[PDB]
RNA sequence: GUGAAAUUCUUGGAUUUAUUGAAGACUAACUACUGCGAAAGCAUUUGCCAAGGACGUUUUCAUUAAUCAAGAACGAAAGUUAGGGGAUCGAAGAUGAUCAGAUACCGUCGUAGUCUUAACCAUAAACUAUGCCGACUAGGGAUCGGGUGGUGUUUUUUUAAUGACCCACUCGGCACCUUACGAGAAAUCAAAGUCUUUGGGUUCUGGGGGGAGUAUGGUCGCAAGGCUGAAACUUAAAGGA
């Protein structure tokens, strides 16, 4: 007897998502971006914008009735670090600690078979 | 520190080797005696010296302590130097075991094999 | 020099089928053994079984080369040995030395339990790495005791058996000494037993 | 080794030493007198074949070409020489 | 000096080899020398995974884990301390501890 | 409802409605991500595959089979590599044993030969008549060219 | 995205995820005091193609060989000429950063080039900064390739068979340790040893520091440029350990 809502997080640097669905997600609910969270602009990033971030996710899905959820990690991922940023640890624990339920946890970061030349240049980035 | 020095140390140890025999730990007889046989600077450098000694017949009674011995603890190691009985003699299980790999140069070498040995991992 | 019965009596397919001695090991026959009867399909090396009795028992005239035997030693560093190579130091010659081996003990005069011998010998040749080079050095013959298993450069005889936990280790040089001293020694010449046992010689505590 | 008579060295050491230096050179491979089993013919076939060879004529077929060594089939005595 | 009887790294009776970009001086650089590193860790942390069998529609799932390889310049690879600098000597060594 | 495929998604569509009960039709097969980048290792072969296929019901269907080597139990050396001219015979006996069970066909007919993972099995024996082998996946598995709805062909999958 | 930043993407829902696709690029870990090539240089798999080293050899020919001014193949990359390719990096150019300035370092994009066919150029720290042939000195323990011997290790199948293995030996490597009898300015060197007890064979190079590998001529190249290579003038040190 419960209903099932997906995540769909995201933390590269310098920001990070908590952004609610369907289980389908042609159709979306509850989106929070970092900075929103923190206006000192600077830490966009911070394991605290995520933490007090997440809980605007069960206060939103709380609402519409999402008892319960599965749960996505992206990266930026790409050519991009596919080293998981502040984030995603925090909101997976404050997601956690707001009722809510937790179920099918899983990377997805975007990888490549190579390809797209990555940036900086030869001699690379450098202080 | 409490952390002791050589003069002292190395004039207990020349001392403990001659001396266990007169030899204690009431440190305050060794004190006295510590005199009539060194030939000591010093009332607190005497004091420290023997303070050391009472820290070796502490714990040599309590056993073998290190890099030091004195015609007493040397005579109990031909004492405590010996053993086991019987030296080996198999009956119980008469033979004696010989891998079964062990006919052919002993066979090509000797005089009476009482052995024991694998018929074939 | 072949003799008389030293010879297999009435006794030796009964003892060692208790204790696995023709045995070799799992996925490994090391070029570096004379020393596996074939090799079977299911497993596993059925070590030759019949020459061991031909490089345990060269290991018994060599000496006979002790006229003292405490120089005829055991070699050693394990768990079940130091209680059998300690005590081929009892009931015969040898210092033993298993445990502290004591490096050096053959290269380079500074050290403490002093060596300077002729025939030394060596249970594990992965233990008692240093009969093969405390000997490639200057004057010091040495003789392993060469499983499926066993450097054979410079330990230049050969002395197999089997140690994947259990027994034949200590239980084995038992058989160099015997039958070394029914050369030269004090014991008595097919047979009138033998007074130990084979199940004295195993543990001490676990 | 301070030295060693190398003539006539073991048997040994030759079996396993390479074609080409036991001292005189010859050869591994060597001939193999095959009754297929129905006729009794006896072809004289090589250790390493390079052709399968047909037995006489019967059309049959003997002894597959691999790396060195025929594998030769099921039926034939294969006596050596 | 010569310093390093290899020269750096990986290659030989091999002439020339594709090269790797670096995770972090995002420069290039061939895949001999590179200097190759399985993170690998639990998604999920120790603090919290207690908060995580507790909360989940689970009776218990597992753990998920989270794979990656990563690639470094040597630059980039001493001023984060990943490799140091061994004397000359601990150098000829090639132990994980 | 098991827990044995604990990993592995299935990707489904909604071909139509009723009541409010949105019935559906299978779009395909994903692995977890992560089990398949654990099961790899370094030290060791790594194997690939594919073929497409017109099934007949007439669905266009390209699978990826994995598959690695394994080493043997009792196995110095550290690995477990292959040879190479053995891959390539690896891959082509894979090509078969998939479009035969493919031709032998129909989705609701080929989904339950992915649910009890049995085309795993087909391949370990025929292959062992080479080399040994482990973890053999289908890892995916997807659509193309699909055709013509058919209601019930669909309405018969259901009651 | 970072040392910390900001430029940058963000209902036109990025970043994440799933699976499939497309394209050109590379050949991970294995991968090492190890492989072969004249050097440059070469790692996914298999098939042709011809080449070659090392051994082994009671085959052969019989002094044919050593180094080489002239001359003639190959020659990293960059770069050029015209087509193809144009993922990724990424001088140049633009940028936001930092900074007293910052035309640089840091970040994001980015032609050209990286890749290939066909044709040029011929330089490099082309590095063991050590010409090759040879012949002789002093110990070792490893390894790659062969070959020889051990009723050698497993394989077990019935014994063999091979094969992996062990060890014994050797010839040819690619190195390494240790001594110093020797050599050296030394640091160090089994070759930089056998040199004032001065000489086995021969080809190149240098004779203080700069001026300067320039100016000139002469020449190869389409060009970049190469090879050749002054002097006047100036100067008591420049340098090695």
């Amino acid at each position: 007897s419960q209903v099932f809502g997906v995540a769909r997080i995201y933390a590269s640097f310098n920001d990070t998502f908590v952004h609610v669905t369907d289980l389908s997600g042609k159709e979306t609910i509850a989106r929070v971006t970092g900075g929103m969270k923190v206006k000192a602009d600077r830490d966009e990033s911070s394991p605290y914008a995520a933490m007090l971030a997440a809980q605007d996710v069960a206060a939103k899905c709380k609402e519409v009735g999402i008892t319960a959820v599965h749960v996505k990690i992206r990266a930026t991922g790409g050519t991009r670090t596919k080293t998981p940023g502040p984030g995603g640890q925090a909101a997976l624990r404050a997601l956690a600690r707001s009722g809510l339920r937790i179920g099918r946890i899983e990377d997805v970061t975007p990888v490549p078979s190579d390809s797209t030349r990555k940036k900086g240049g030869r001699r690379g980035r450098r202080l | 520190g409490r952390v002791r020095t050589k003069t002292v140390k190395r004039a207990s140890k020349a001392l403990i080797e001659r001396y266990y025999p007169k030899l204690t730990l009431d440190f305050q007889t060794n004190k006295r005696l510590c005199d009539e046989i060194a030939t000591i600077q010093s009332k607190r450098l005497r004091n420290k010296i023997a303070g050391y000694t009472t820290h070796l017949m502490k714990r040599i009674q309590k056993g073998p302590v290190r890099g030091i011995s004195f015609k007493l603890q040397e005579e109990e190691r031909e004492r405590k130097d010996q053993y086991v009985p019987e030296v080996k003699a198999a009956r119980s299980n008469g033979v004696l075991n010989v891998d079964n790999q062990t006919s052919d140069l002993v066979k090509s070498l000797g005089l009476k094999l009482p052995l024991s040995v694998i018929n074939v991992s | 020099s072949l003799p008389a019965t030293f010879d297999l009596t009435p006794e030796d397919a009964q003892l060692l089928l208790a204790a696995n001695t023709h045995l070799g090991a799992r996925n490994v026959q090391v070029h570096q053994e004379p020393y596996v009867f074939n090799a079977r399909p299911d497993g596993v090396h059925v070590i030759n079984v019949g020459k061991t009795w031909e490089k345990l028992v060269l290991a018994a005239r060599i000496i006979a080369a002790i006229p003292n035997p405490e120089d005829v030693v055991a070699i050693s560093s394990r768990t079940f040995g130091q209680r059998a190579v300690l005590k081929f130091a009892a009931h015969t010659g040898a210092t033993p030395i298993a445990g502290r081996f004591t490096p050096g003990s053959f290269t380079n005069y500074i050290t403490r339990s002093f060596k300077e011998p002729r025939l030394v010998i060596v249970t594990d040749p992965r233990s008692d790495a240093q009969a093969i080079k405390e000997a490639s050095y200057v004057n010091i013959p040495v003789i392993a005791l060469t499983d499926l298993d066993s450097p054979s450069e410079f330990v230049d005889v050969a002395i197999p058996c089997n140690n994947r936990g259990k027994h034949s280790i200590g239980l084995i040089w038992y058989l160099l000494a015997r039958e070394v001293l029914r050369l030269r020694g004090a014991l008595v010449d097919r047979t009138q037993p033998w007074s130990i046992m084979p199940d004295l010689y195993f543990y001490r505590d676990p | 080794v301070l030295v060693q008579d190398l003539l006539h060295p073991t048997a040994a050491s030759e079996a396993r030493k390479h074609k080409l230096k036991t001292l005189v050179q010859g050869p591994r491979s060597y001939f193999l007198d095959v009754k297929c089993p129905g006729c009794l013919n006896i072809t004289t076939v090589f250790s390493h074949a390079q052709t399968a060879v047909t037995c006489e004529s019967c059309s049959t077929i003997l002894c597959t070409p691999t790396g060195g060594k025929a594998k030769l089939s099921e039926g034939t005595s294969f006596r050596r020489k | 000096p010569k310093k390093r009887a290899s020269n750096g790294r990986n290659k030989k009776g091999r002439g020339h080899v594709k090269p790797v970009r670096c995770v972090n001086c995002s420069k290039s650089i061939p895949k001999d020398k590179a200097i190759k590193r399985m993170a690998i860790r639990n998604i999920v942390e120790a603090a919290a995974v207690r908060d995580l069998s507790e909360a989940s529609v689970y009776p218990e799932y597992a753990l998920p884990k989270t794979y990656n390889k990563l690639h470094y310049c040597v630059s980039c690879a001493i001023h984060a301390r990943i490799v140091r600098v061994r004397s000359r000597e601990d150098r000829k060594n090639r132990a994980p501890p | 409802g098991s827990e044995d495929h604990s990993f592995r998604k299935i990707k489904l569509r909604v071909d139509e409605v009723q009541g409010k009960n949105l019935l559906t039709n299978f779009h395909g097969m994903d692995f977890t991500t992560d089990k398949l980048r654990s099961m790899v290792r370094k030290w060791q072969t790594l194997i690939e595959a594919n073929v497409t296929v017109k099934t007949s019901d007439d669905y266009v269907l390209r699978i990826f089979a994995i598959a690695f080597t394994r080493a043997q139990a009792n196995q110095v050396k550290a690995h477990s590599y292959a040879q190479s001219s053995h891959i390539r015979a690896i891959r082509k006996v894979i090509s078969e044993i998939l479009t035969k069970e493919v031709q032998g066909s129909t989705l609701a007919q080929l989904t339950s030969k992915l649910i009890p993972e049995v085309i795993n099995k087909e391949i370990e024996n025929a292959t062992k008549d080479i080399f040994p082998l482990q973890n053999i996946h289908v890892r995916k598995v997807k659509l193309l060219k699909q055709p013509k709805f058919d209601v019930g062909a669909l309405m018969a999958l259901h009651g």
